[PDB]
């Protein structure tokens, strides 16, 4: 077996390797997550280089890891469905020894243990990969958003995005989300997740994805049909 | 270059830099001697003495490798100790299947193979020793002198560390002058000069002798240490003869 | 030790990329363009030769195209040695779903676990990845006609007509321009010889430097028959469209 | 160029590691020869004792392998041993498993076979040594198998090894481009030495006492070295000319 | 444990399950589901030796879960049973195999057809209109040969199943404590909440 | 057929009072109807003011007080010269004897 | 700490090289000429026996090797590694094959065993690949007669007529000449020892020269009798004096 | 590259002296020990308002008689603090007892060193590991991934520790009570963050032999800033 | 140079840079003094603190009832090097019912160091250790350097600084050797050599730590409010 370390640190105190994969993660289509007050949202950019593809078969950018919980990414797809097969395979693990299924507190704490192991680790490379990990606790109605990045560091968010120009919509959030008022309504969440987008997403075309999850494995996605409603509504309110 | 930074690496000269390396911390280390006698072999080494605080007789260098079997070595010690430690191993193997105790031919290769296995691998580093060894066998006597690159050859006498040029020298003079045979009490008083003969070029310090060896007549073909009386007459006759 | 002669095939440049992977993506883009075209009715596999010598065996040959199992084909663009060794993992991996499920294996499932171990090679074992990026046509009775390529990073996607290999940027206008979905197979056959005849590096496009292989409805009604198109047929097939 | 430091490919298509291990085959400066009799192969090397301190019986670089095998190298003692020793190794196991003594051509084949992974896998380093195998085979006769860091090995009417390599070679070339047979047709062992002696004295130019030779002979069913007194006698019977 | 039953009617199949877990002297239980959901239009039945039949059927209900999660779709019954069938005839040739005996039930949604698996612990699979594991067979083989047709509807179904448990409950040494009855149909799983 | 386990016999006995204990044991080793020894003590102090008896199968018995007492020296050695607790030391000799639960210590210990 | 190695030692360079493979190929360039011709009724394979001393007795080094009974293989490049090569593909003949259905491998299907251990040198840890390239001729008796190259990387291709090493560009244009495809063995041995011929400076003669058909079964080459059906090997080796007989009418 | 495990001609270990630099760019982490308990305070460092505060955990408990502190790359802490938890827990399965403080660390520390050519590199974090035992009663040890461990009155670690442990150096003796160690840790805390100390961006903890290992509530902490605030008005 | 890239490297002088660093590190270690009698052996050894609030380093360890050591340098290889003579100290115990020779105990730390120093991808040892031990042959003091080399002596001193009491114990040889019978005498001894090594500060109650083993003493360490008697 190749035993070589590859995430070292250098004399600055930094580990290389683990920041050269955030750089992979900037790279990475943008995707955001946005609590509701009884519901989460998870939005992704998809890029517009190539046209003439097949979206009934293409990966989906939103897994679901249980019936309860769903992972959207940013950066290397290859490596996000190695987190996502380990995550799926936990969760079952989970509901056979434990007989409940896993809070999102968990399996995110797990994915973020798995993506640390990486970054010390002989003959492997950290996951160039951060994530949003969205769900409800098992007969729980209050709502839980979590990132992990490369490095295994992972913490619950109110709102938060990854990816590329991810520092235009996170600034776009930090002025458009108040914590005293969180979006009441899932309709009202959905509208504050595409704005944020717009902010950076190009057109309203195919270029949006929306997952929205409620309580009690309540997991839908809404079709183009759905999301160019939203995009029609907020550009005909930008007319003062 | 880059061919000296890797060991097992051939120079374009066809060379192995790193062997060489290894032979320079063999020549920067303490004497030490072989001579081969009539019916044995005797063991003699150069021990300096950095300060009156080593207590003296108790920093022993000459080790046994079965019964019979006496070894010596020049250069990083710890790598003279852990090719003992393996001599060992391999006489005890022997002694086990083959129920006689090792000849000493046979357990020189059993070295020279070891240490030659040493120079095959970039993750391995040759050894800082050249081990002077021998003892008594069915066959008789054998001196053996073994290098870092796991060469080795039987010898008359040999010599390694600092004053390896001046014991050469002086064994060379009594292959000549006594070409029929030295006896075994003989070569005691002989390997104690030679030594102190050789300790011109290490003269900062002043040293402690010490002196084994192994005789058919005079040990009954057992490794022993000369010890207290015998040691203290040839002491004394090379403080005569460096006079 | 040995550290020294390390290249190190898995590790991110300072941007975040795959040394490895990109330099055989590189590779990939010298070898013999292949295309994949999916109609309402069927799949069409068309692939380039690296320019043919005269005396190289024509019929009883197969570099390009290659059998997954009955139902599953895929084009190659690489190193032809590196395909085999994927290709036999394959062909294996789709006899253990068969013989565990007594079902033929989902196109995708067998398209994602090729990708997984492409992936594998890009992220442990400090071997270099596998240069070779594939066009997967397959039919299974859950999405029915699929087309997917896999790359030497272990990502993988779904087409309605897509090109890997050599002059891709060219191939991929020419196919974006004249495809849409109402299309029937022989008309994504014509489609697939016109954009090679626009994108091939020789002058001439004969038809002893193609490979040609179409996944049908056509059979006894329901079933799904795999055509590796022979030397005379492909010779047809240019005369009828008039390439020659 | 770390290309020149393991067993890889050069631009050139080179392995340098493996030619700079043929130049380590000339670092003892000994020349070797053997030449095949009608029932016998007798090999000759140069015996040098620079140094008098040593015991110039232990002093060879012919190695008896087997019963019937006997071989001679060329190259530094170390790498010299560890071929020995595998040698030994391996026609012993051979007769084990086959239940037939292993042919010279065979073990030349073998060895070689070792020689060639180490000039493919990077963490061996090829022996600095040319390996020449000699033997009476039951089946062949008098045989010659030689054995190079490449891993190339091939059979010989006649052969050579050393510094002065070229010219013993050249010297052989021409006696039987001139005898125009196989061998030397020569009925006793002793007399195909004394022109193994001979021949190598007329390339080198320089003359032998009994303490400057090696010999080794193979016949059917023994391969043996002669001692200082065997040469000595030999080198006698030479005078008479 | 005991008994354990299945008849597939029209369009769903019917799983009886003895309720009783008797240890050694001691009937320790009397409301035992001797079934898992392994998706949501298949049921597996199970009976044999204790702690196994259990461990068994909840490895195999996480790994038919967690291939339902991965490709966001359910398993043909078919398919589940063949994998089923090979767990089973991997483990006969183990160092300690798995004793447990299986009915498998399912509605099959693509092909809208009910299908019964019957397999025993030496990986031993048939489709069947009706099966039994154990002695169940014994007497009520005979009662389904005779009353058994393929167009029956689900309460002609559990008619013949309540004249197949009152035989057992007749002619059985053995006090099962009555069966947990369950319907496989294109609606899913659903338990008759008393016999 | 080889009976790895034999029985040496003796008796042991504990008794607590107050602020005190006694362990006793006869001196006698057997086997079968010989007498091996007159006076063997079964009885022993392992330090931290703890005496153990493992009476039954003598072997077995000496392995034994032989781990635990190599227990209490390494417990002062890992935890800075702490006296072990005779609550600990019991716990510890559990552990000890269930260690090798699927080929028994044939011994009946008292601490 | 023995093979640390556990790396690949061919990588893509930048411009989407892999350099030991290249290498490898400029190896085989610098190897004696040999090739390969496909008649209607057999194949042939040839080389030139280029003798590193006279005292060398080129007989005992064999270029040309037997595979199986209706399998031949020849190379250009190192032949230590071709020595080695030759040991395995024999090997792996029965193991993966002979072992299994009681009969030896179809000619691809063999080629392709080779080609996989030559992929592997390209790609596992520590080692470099084969320096050779062989021209594999085989029968079998579903896909009659076929002539297969294998190149260092582990592609193999057919042909019709072919050759590898020295003056390959110079021969292969020499048979593009005088190659068809209603060519007799006979006249395909004729082709190969005229296309040799202008590669070979030395000596050319039966000696210096090694050749092996794949043709008609053997029967007088079986060693035994009493089964009909088999009927012995298509491979045979030329001896020195059956060359030199063809060389007259040259 | 070079050796992972290779020492510098100064004669120290360069991986181990590069995740020194990692520890100092951490957060800051101070620890007080008194004879009435030990208190354990961290920056939080929320690097964004919207990330939600208290799900930051840089302080967490080992046993009901032992806590930490963490400081550096705190994702390498998880393992550190489950072979932490695992031994002291498997210690009082095997003798019954609660596991001494210094014994806790050691076994911590022993993981420290085991990396290189076992984990690829040393930890990129500094623990505060916090404690009573009934022998050596109340005690703050600094855990480096050196292997070493100090035992500590008081110690800071982080970006602020320098000047932190040199105004610790003045304020700390013998007699401190618990509240004045709590006041004297917000006090440190305010006077190296970059960020204003509130009860949301900063955190407390204390070890009584009586109570165990409590983290405080946010509402506990915001009245213990208020008494600070008060206290420091006054002269 | 180039040469110190690691261990299995040697230098065209022929020497191990590696283990030459790792040398060094001791010399940055606090300082430690071993002396011994006929009958008894004593370890003097300075602890060094942290800063003003930090506990003091323990440097003594305890290996047998009859043999312990004193390090100077990386704690945690003195923490493995102990706890392997721990082991070596016990299997001659348990196996043989035989207390460890003192000389047998630097033979075999000589041969664990040794094999970290010739093969790749190790690392030497970054420690020195001074053993004293009361066996069957009377009182020991041995000196351990992580290049392998272990050497019997009368008295000695290792660390920063060491240099002044190595002197002064080769000054007081003959005075000391003959403390037979007394075990404060032969300490007294011993901290009156240490304090040739210091600077600025000198021995207080809880930065000064000795032990002592001989003919009826049990290997033993004194700290704190036990060695204000010596100060």
């Amino acid at each position: 077996g190749y035993d070589r370390a590859l995430s070292i640190f250098s004399p600055d105190g930094h580990i290389f390797q683990v920041e050269y994969a955030l750089e992979a993660v900037k790279r990475g289509t943008c995707a955001v997550g946005v609590k509701g007050k009884n519901c989460v949202v998870l939005g992704c950019e998809r890029r517009s280089t190539l046209k003439l593809q097949d979206t009934r078969i293409t990966p989906s950018k939103v897994s679901k890891i249980d019936s309860h919980v769903v992972l959207s990414f940013s950066g290397l797809n290859a490596d996000s469905r190695i987190l996502i097969e380990k995550a799926r395979v936990e969760a079952q693990s989970h509901r056979l020894t434990l007989e409940d299924p896993v809070t999102v507190e968990y399996l995110t704490r797990y994915v973020a243990g798995v993506q640390q192991r990486y970054t010390q680790s002989g003959g492997v490379r950290p996951f160039g990969v951060s994530t949003l990990i969205a769900g409800f606790d098992p007969r729980d109605d209050e709502p839980k958003l979590y990132q992990t990045e490369p490095s295994g560091i992972y913490s619950s968010w109110s709102a938060q995005t990854i990816g590329r120009n991810s520092k235009t919509v996170r600034e776009f959030l930090e002025k458009n989300y108040d914590r005293k008022e969180p979006p009441a309504t899932v309709e009202e969440c959905v509208k504050l997740t595409v704005r944020s987008l717009l902010e950076v997403v190009q057109t309203g075309a195919k270029n949006i994805e929306i997952t929205v999850v409620k309580p009690d494995s309540d997991i839908v996605a809404l079709s183009s049909e759905e999301i160019n409603q939203y995009v029609t509504q907020i550009e005909q309110e930008k007319q003062e | 270059t880059g061919y000296d930074l890797s060991n097992s690496v051939f120079s374009p000269d066809g060379r192995n830099f790193q062997v060489e390396y290894a032979v320079k911390a063999v020549e920067n280390g303490t004497t030490s001697i072989g001579i081969k006698c009539n019916d044995g072999v005797v063991f003699a080494v150069e021990k300096l003495i950095t300060s009156k605080l080593l207590v003296p007789q108790k920093n022993v260098k000459i080790q046994v490798v079965d019964r019979h079997i006496g070894c010596v070595y020049s250069g990083l010690i710890p790598d003279g100790r852990h090719l003992v430690n393996r001599g060992r191993e391999e006489a005890a193997s022997f002694k086990k299947l083959y129920k006689t105790p090792i000849p000493i031919p046979a357990f020189a290769d059993r070295l020279g193979q070891y240490v030659q296995a040493h120079t095959l691998y970039n993750s391995v580093r040759p050894f800082g020793v050249s081990t002077i060894f021998g003892g008594v066998d069915k066959n008789g006597a054998h001196l053996y002198m073994l290098e870092p690159s796991g060469s080795y050859w039987g010898y008359k006498g040999a010599a390694t560390g600092k004053g390896r040029q001046s014991a050469k020298a002086e064994l060379e003079k009594l292959v000549d002058h006594h070409p029929e045979g030295l006896s075994a009490r003989e070569a005691v008083k002989q390997a104690a000069k030679i030594i102190y003969l050789a300790h011109e070029d290490n003269k900062e310090k002043d040293f402690e002798l010490e002196i084994s060896w192994c005789s058919l007549s005079e040990t009954n073909g057992l490794h022993k240490f000369v010890k207290g009386d015998l040691l203290q007459e040839a002491i004394d006759f090379a403080q005569k003869e460096i006079n | 030790g040995s550290r020294r002669y390390d290249s190190r095939t898995t590790i991110f440049s300072p941007e975040g990329r795959l040394y490895q992977v990109e330099y055989a993506l590189e590779s990939i883009s010298h070898a013999g363009t292949a295309i994949g075209i999916m109609a309402s009715d069927g799949i069409v596999l068309a692939a380039e030769r690296k320019v043919t010598s005269t005396l190289l065996e024509q019929d009883t040959s197969t570099e390009k195209l290659y059998k997954l199992n009955d139902k599953i084909a895929v084009a190659v663009a690489g190193l032809t040695a590196d395909a085999e060794i994927l290709i036999n993992t394959a062909r294996i991996h789709a006899q253990n779903y068969l013989k565990t499920y007594n079902e033929d294996i989902p196109v995708e499932i067998l398209v994602r676990r090729l990708s997984d171990i492409k992936q594998g090679y890009t992220q442990h074992g400090g071997l270099r990845p596998f240069g070779v990026s594939f066009i997967y046509a397959g039919y299974d009775d859950r999405y029915g006609y699929q087309l997917y390529t896999s790359n030497p990073s272990g990502n993988y996607t779904g087409w309605k007509a897509i090109s890997v290999g050599a002059n891709t940027s060219a191939a991929q206008t020419l196919l974006q321009m004249d495809y849409k979905d109402d299309m029937k197979v022989d008309d994504a056959i014509e489609l697939a010889l016109k954009t090679l005849s626009k994108t091939t590096d020789s002058s001439a496009l004969t038809y002893d430097r193609l490979e040609f292989a179409t996944i049908r409805k056509g059979a006894n009604d329901g079933e799904v028959y795999q055509k590796i198109f022979k030397p005379q047929e492909i010779k047809d097939i240019l005369v009828k469209t008039g390439i020659t | 160029g770390y290309d020149r430091h393991i067993t890889i490919f050069s631009p050139e298509g080179r392995l340098y590691q493996v030619e700079y291990a043929f130049k380590a085959t000339n670092q003892t400066n000994i020349n070797s020869l053997a030449v095949r009799g009608k029932d016998c192969t007798v090999v000759i090397s140069q015996k040098k004792v620079p140094d008098k301190l040593l015991d110039p019986t232990t002093v060879s670089y012919i190695f008896c392998i087997s019963r019937t095998i006997g071989m001679v190298v060329n190259g530094p003692i170390p790498d010299a041993r560890n071929a020995a020793l595998r040698a030994k190794a391996e026609a012993a196991e051979f007769r084990y498993k086959y239940g037939y003594d292993m042919p010279c051509d065979v073990l030349a084949k073998r060895m070689a076979n070792l020689s060639q992974i180490y000039t493919q896998r990077a963490y061996m380093r090829p022996l600095g040594v040319i390996l020449t195998f000699v033997s009476v085979d039951e089946e062949l006769g008098p045989s010659i198998y030689k054995t190079d860091p490449a891993g190339y090995y091939v059979g010989y009417k006649a052969t050579a090894t050393g510094p002065k390599q070229q010219e013993i070679t050249t010297n052989l070339e021409n006696h039987f481009k001139k005898s125009k047979i196989d061998h030397i047709n020569e009925e006793s062992w002793e007399k195909v030495v004394e022109f193994a002696i001979t021949h190598m004295i007329d390339a080198l130019g320089t003359e032998f006492s009994k303490n400057d030779l090696e010999v080794g002979v193979a016949t059917k069913d023994k391969f043996f070295t002669l001692s200082a007194e065997n040469i000595e006698e030999r080198l006698v019977a030479i005078a008479e000319q | 444990m005991d008994i354990i039953l299945g008849i597939r009617v029209q369009d769903s199949v019917i799983l009886a399950s003895s309720k009783a877990v008797t240890r050694g002297i001691s009937v320790l239980k009397d409301s035992d589901d001797k079934t898992r959901q392994l998706s949501p239009h298949t049921l597996m039945s199970f009976a044999g030796e204790a702690g196994d039949t259990v461990q068994f059927a909840e490895y195999i209900q996480a790994n038919i879960q967690l291939y339902s999660i991965r490709e966001d779709y359910e398993l043909s019954p078919q398919a589940v049973s063949s994998f089923v069938r090979q767990e089973l005839a991997k483990s006969i040739r183990s160092r300690r195999p798995y004793q447990v005996n299986v009915l498998i039930g399912g509605y099959d949604k693509k092909k809208n057809k009910p299908e019964l698996y019957q397999i025993d612990y030496l990986g031993t699979k048939v489709e069947l209109p009706y099966g039994a594991h154990g002695y169940s067979g014994f007497y009520t083989f005979s009662l389904l040969d005779h009353h058994y047709r393929p167009d029956m509807t689900t309460e002609e179904g559990l008619d013949l199943l309540k004249l197949c448990v009152q035989e057992l409950e007749k002619r059985m040494p053995m006090d099962f404590k009555g069966v947990i009855v369950k319907i496989v149909d294109k609606d899913g799983i659903r338990q008759v909440d008393d016999f | 057929q080889f009976n790895p386990y034999g029985d040496n016999g003796g008796t042991i006995l504990g008794i607590a009072g107050e602020d005190f204990a006694v362990l006793a044991g006869d001196t006698r080793n057997i086997t079968d109807y010989s007498i091996n020894s007159r006076y063997e003590p079964k009885v022993f102090d392992c330090g931290d003011n703890i005496v153990m008896s493992a009476n039954g199968f003598a072997a077995d018995g000496d392995a034994l007080v032989k781990r635990f007492k190599n227990s209490v020296k390494w417990y002062h050695f890992d935890h800075n010269d702490k006296k072990l607790s005779i609550n600990s030391a019991a716990r510890n000799i559990q552990h000890l004897l269930y260690g090798k639960r699927f080929f028994p210590y044939y011994v009946h210990t008292i601490i | 700490m023995t093979d640390r190695y556990s790396f690949s030692l061919t990588t893509f360079s930048p411009s989407g090289k892999l350099g030991q493979i290249d290498y490898a190929l400029t190896a085989v360039k610098q190897g004696v000429t040999s090739l390969g011709i496909k008649a209607t009724n057999g194949v042939v394979i040839a080389t030139e026996k280029k003798s590193s001393s006279p005292l060398a007795m080129s007989e005992t080094l064999s270029k040309v090797s037997l595979l199986t009974p209706d399998i031949g293989a020849v190379y250009s490049g190192m032949g230590p590694d071709y020595r080695v090569l030759v040991d395995k593909s024999r090997k792996v003949a029965h193991t993966s094959y002979k072992r299994i259905y009681g009969e030896y491998p179809p000619t691809k299907l063999l080629v392709s065993e080779v080609a996989k251990i030559m992929q592997e040198a390209t790609q596992s840890g520590g080692v470099r690949p084969f320096g050779v390239s062989l021209l594999i001729a085989g029968h079998d008796e579903f896909n009659g007669f076929s002539l297969y190259q294998v190149d260092p990387s582990g592609s193999y291709f057919p042909w019709k007529a072919t050759a590898i090493g020295k003056g390959s560009v110079a021969a292969k244009t020499f048979l593009e000449k005088r190659w068809n495809d209603e060519l007799e063995l006979e006249d395909a041995i004729h082709i190969a020892l005229l296309t040799l011929k202008e590669s070979v400076e030395g000596e050319f003669n039966g000696d210096t020269i090694e050749l092996a058909i794949i043709g008609d079964e053997n029967p007088d080459l079986l060693g035994y009798t009493g089964i009909p059906t088999d009927k012995g090997p298509r491979f045979r080796k030329l001896t020195s004096q059956e060359i030199n007989d063809r060389l007259e009418a040259l | 590259d070079r050796g992972v495990s290779t020492f510098s001609p100064e004669g120290r270990l360069f991986q181990v002296e590069y995740s020194l630099e990692a520890i100092k760019l951490g957060s800051t982490a101070i620890g007080i020990a008194t004879k009435e308990g030990v208190v354990l305070g961290v920056e939080k460092r929320a690097t964004s308002p919207l990330l939600e505060s208290d799900s930051i955990e840089k302080i967490v408990e080992i046993d009901r008689h032992i806590g930490c502190a963490m400081s550096g790359l705190t994702a390498d802490a998880r393992s550190m603090i489950e072979h932490a938890r695992t031994a002291a827990v498997t210690h009082n399965l095997y003798y019954d007892e609660d596991i001494n403080v210094e014994s806790l660390t050691q076994s911590v520390c022993d993981l420290a060193l085991r990396f290189g050519e076992l984990m690829s590199r040393p930890f990129g974090v500094a623990l505060l590991i916090a404690g009573h035992d009934a022998d050596d009663g109340y005690q703050l040890f600094h855990a480096e991934p050196s292997g070493t461990f100090y035992r500590y009155n008081a110690k800071a670690i982080g970006s602020g520790s320098e000047g932190a442990q040199a105004e610790l150096l003045n304020e700390w003796h013998s007699s401190l009570t618990l509240k004045e160690a709590e006041l004297l840790v917000l006090k440190i805390l305010k006077q190296v963050m970059e960020e204003k100390l509130d009860e949301n961006n900063a955190q407390l903890s204390c070890i009584t032999k009586q109570d165990g290992f409590k983290i405080y509530d946010n509402e506990k902490t915001a009245e213990l800033i208020k008494e600070l605030k008060e206290k420091e008005a006054a002269e | 140079n180039n040469y110190d890239g690691d261990t299995v490297t040697f230098s065209p002088t022929g020497r191990l840079f590696q283990v030459e660093y790792a040398l060094e590190a001791i010399k940055q270690g606090s300082v430690t003094v071993g002396l011994r009698s006929n009958t008894h052996a004593v370890l003097v050894a300075l602890k060094r603190n942290a800063d003003e609030l930090s506990s003091y380093q323990k440097k003594i360890i305890k290996c047998d009832e009859h043999m312990g050591l004193s390090l100077a340098g990386l704690a945690p290889d003195a923490r493995v090097l102990s706890n392997y003579l721990r082991q070596q100290c016990n299997y001659s115990s348990l196996v043989f019912n035989r207390k460890l020779a003192v000389e047998r105990a630097g033979h075999l730390l000589c041969d664990k160091a040794q094999k970290n120093t010739q093969s790749y991808g190790g690392r030497p040892y970054g420690v020195g250790l001074l053993i004293i031990g009361y066996d069957k042959s009377g009182a020991h003091l041995l000196e351990f350097q992580p290049s392998g080399n272990v050497t019997e002596l009368y008295g000695t001193a290792i660390g920063a600084r060491s240099q002044g009491a190595k002197t002064y114990l080769e000054r007081t040889l003959d005075t000391f050797i003959k403390i037979d019978g007394n075990p404060d005498e032969l300490i007294k001894a011993g901290v009156e050599a240490i304090s040739q090594s210091l600077r600025d500060e000198s021995l207080t109650v809880d930065n000064l730590s000795i032990a002592i083993v001989g003919k009826d003493t049990p290997f033993t360490i004194y700290d704190g409010e036990a060695v204000a008697k010596y100060i």
